RNA sequence: UCCGGCUCUACCUGGCUGGAGGGCAGUGAGAAAAUGUUGUGGUUAGCGGAAAUGGCUUGGGAUGGCCUGCCGUAGACGGUGAGAGCCCGGUACGUGAAAACCCGACGUCUGUCUUGAUGGUGUUCCCGAGUAGCAGCGGGCCCGUGGAAUCUGCUGUGAAUCUGCCGGGACCACCCGGUAAGCCUGAAUACUUCCCAGUGACCGAUAGCGGAUUAGUACCGUGAGGGAAUGGUGAAAAGUACCCCGGGAGGGGAGUGAAAGAGUACCUGAAACCGUGCGCUUACAAUCCGUCAGAGCCCUCGACGUGUCGUGGGGUGAUGGCGUGCCU
RNA sequence: GGCGUCUGGGGGGAACGCGGGGAAGUGAAACAUCUCAGUACCCGUAGGAAGAGAAAACAAAAUGUGAUUCCGUGAGUAGUGG
């Protein structure tokens, strides 16, 4: 899907573009991913309730993946013949990532 | 008679054709263009529009209740039009739209089209849109872009000369053709026609016998 | 073509019964089974795949406007917080199958003609039998019993084999064509329960399949059988934490949110219908309920002057005249 | 006929096919012959397609055609018909 938790991204699209952020969720099934420090929303728990600020999902089409070079870059696909893996690479260096 | 110079792609020209005199110095007819485009639009259309009427809709095969005693009206179905899941009465169907234009009046139609572009100055011809066997669209526009500024264009390449095809199409304006299957209404949408010499000889020895 | 033996038999011939090189053909309708190679041949999963975090402004959000670049065998389509060729999914294009399945391809395997043919010459024999034909009732052929052939069904009767027989619209003679009553035969043709991919001058929740919502369900009927209704919050639930009234529902503040004239009875939110306020009018009057004249009061625009007529306009409208709903 | 063994068939299906059976309301301004229709429906069996199919055929003196089927025309004609 071109992300997976773990990645970095930048921002694209939203009150938060120009944001990098690190991924801690994604929900594949609908295209959507929990990143840290993006969308905060005051959420009403009550219990002992209270307005808390938590994250809500990006959809993933509003990031893009952060070279390895510190710059917002696509990504693809070499394959590695002999160990027969798929890699995401950059598409402006071609390095691992 | 109209003349027009073969054009190429590295900024030189071949040589000059001598179109014929007959084929386009004819007077247009507008209503008979009108007539045939409005044919070749109706045989485009399909007709993938059809409804159930009373008799194909589901149930209503029993008269729901009497015809007297009752207090209200007179019902001999519970799918006729007027009730609400009832069958269409007139409805669309199934049909076709082809009509027979004839053989001369299209002929007709289309040399007087060619005849109305010619006469403005807006056939023009060239030898090929590429170099050898390597589509590239950026050389196709590049092309267009000296030999024409208006929107839209239309243009006449062969079967086998597929490069230049596989190259223009892609283009926003451009809608490409056969000269096999050369027509009307692409004609007239047109501004600009660029015909292959190829295309232009075929055309024309096969017409004029 | 060579021979093995056979023509009852040893011997000359003619004719069989075997094997052999060979040829032909093959899963054919013309006999039939499996065999193993086998084609980047096809189907049954998929995969890569070009190019802008571009600049100013608006805005909650730019995918908009304006200005700058690029790709293009890819500007089809869709989605993404508002119309996105350059964000995403994917397209043009090229790739890909251990196994199974289908096409042929082969070599097996199987037969099969090979012991043979071209022509000569005068006469006997055979050429599909309860049938063809004829009569009686009937069907269907353009043809309704008509002069009515051909094709036929049931009964009854019932012939010949080539100078034979059946037809050429009654029938007869001549000529013509053809050789029944035994059998198989592909391709063109018709069709879609299901499956795959798309198109639409087709519908867009009283439409379209009866069924966008648990739908042949609920409900009805003993039973066969009938047979409905209900789509939309917003960009994301951030779905109102907290306080006050109340038993609770429900609500008011405080908040979220771009907007709560978006609150899970939620896009917009008409009319009928139900009410609250403000101005005029209405309790001595006979009203298809209006229209023409119009007093009086209230609102308004404008020229002026301490309030005031006007090439005015609008709401009500005392009172007078006229006036017998709409359709078929 | 009884006993044992071996192989088949048995039912479902949306249409399409072939053989058989087989109506009526309707039209005729009534109606029975006729028509609607050999339709609907019912039966028996199939196949991926079916059935038909190699002349006991056409034709008209032309020195002609050469299995069958399905499409276009001939033709709404020659004709048939209370």
């Amino acid at each position: 899907m071109k992300v997976h938790k773990g990645d970095t991204v930048l921002v694209i699209s939203g009150k938060d573009k120009g944001a990098k952020g690190k991924v801690l969720v994604a929900y594949p099934d609908r295209n959507k991913v929990l990143v840290e420090g993006v969308n905060r929303i005051k959420k009403h728990t009550a219990v002992s309730g209270g307005i808390v600020t938590q994250e809500a999902p990006i959809h993933v089409s509003n990031v893009m993946v952060v070279d390895s070079d510190g710059k917002p870059t696509r990504v693809g696909y070499r394959i590695d013949d002999e160990t027969g893996k798929k890699v995401r690479i950059a598409k402006t260096n071609g390095k691992d990532i | 008679t109209l003349k027009v110079d073969v054009k190429t792609p590295a900024g030189k020209t071949d040589g000059s054709v001598e179109l014929p005199a007959e084929l386009f110095d004819v007077e247009p007819n507008i209503a008979l263009m009108h007539q045939v485009v409005t044919a070749q639009l109706a045989a485009k259309r399909q007709g993938t529009h059809s409804t159930k009427t009373r008799g194909e809709v589901s149930g209503g095969g029993k008269k729901p209740y009497r015809q007297k005693g009752t207090g209200r009206a007179r019902q001999g179905s519970t799918r006729a039009p007027q009730f609400t899941g009832g069958g269409t009465v007139h409805g669309p169907k199934p049909r076709d739209y082809s009509q027979r234009t004839p053989k001369k009046m299209i002929a007709a139609a289309l040399r007087g089209a060619l005849s109305d572009r010619a006469r403005n100055d807006r056939i023009h011809a060239v030898t090929e849109l590429v170099e050898g066997q390597t589509p590239s669209t950026k050389s196709a526009k590049t092309f267009l872009g000296t030999l024409t500024e208006n929107k839209k264009v239309l243009v006449v390449i062969g079967r086998t000369d597929e490069v230049g095809a596989k190259s223009v199409r892609n283009l926003p304006g451009v809608h490409v053709i056969s000269p096999d299957q050369l027509n009307t209404y692409d004609v007239l949408n047109a501004d600009d026609v660029v015909f292959s010499v190829e295309a232009l000889n075929a055309y024309i020895s096969a017409n004029s016998k």
